[PDB]
């Protein structure tokens, strides 16, 4: 189903930079916590490790740290680790983000984008 | 005008 990241990315690639700079902060404001900082959206998601720990932080709590990888060897060990925050996403009550766990390692930063708003938009207030 | 509220929404 076509949404406004698709509009964003095919006619309006210009906004980009402004999508990228609103969620970085959201993202630090979290992320911050752990003396973590992100500055790429696309790779530094990649590894699922943050996206993993950003979630416990929205709900107000560590990740347990073998309950995914910290340091994935390989493709399958990154995407369990994006799927598992998926999973947490589904915890908090969150609707199922339209993206396959697969781009968000493959930096498919329009999956990323989307993943990432779909935070913003619940965890708004969240100090 | 949905991506102009998205825009507005991580503007706020």
């Amino acid at each position: 189903e076509r949404d406004a990241f698709d509009t964003l990315f095919d006619h309006a690639p210009d906004k980009l930079s402004v999508v990228k700079k609103s969620l970085i902060t959201f993202v630090n404001k979290h992320l911050n916590k752990l003396n973590l900082e992100v500055t790429e959206l696309e790779t530094q998601f990649a590894d699922g490790v943050y996206l993993v720990l950003l979630m416990g932080l929205l709900e107000d709590y560590f990740v347990p740290l073998h309950h995914f990888y910290l340091t994935p060897e390989s493709f399958d060990q990154k995407v369990h680790n994006v799927s598992f925050a998926f999973e947490l996403m589904l915890d908090g009550g969150l609707k199922k983000p339209k993206a396959r766990p697969e781009d968000v390692v493959n930096l498919d930063l329009k999956s990323t984008l989307r993943v990432l708003y779909n935070l913003f938009t619940k965890y708004k207030n969240v100090e | 005008d949905d991506l102009d509220a998205l825009l507005a929404d991580l503007e706020s």
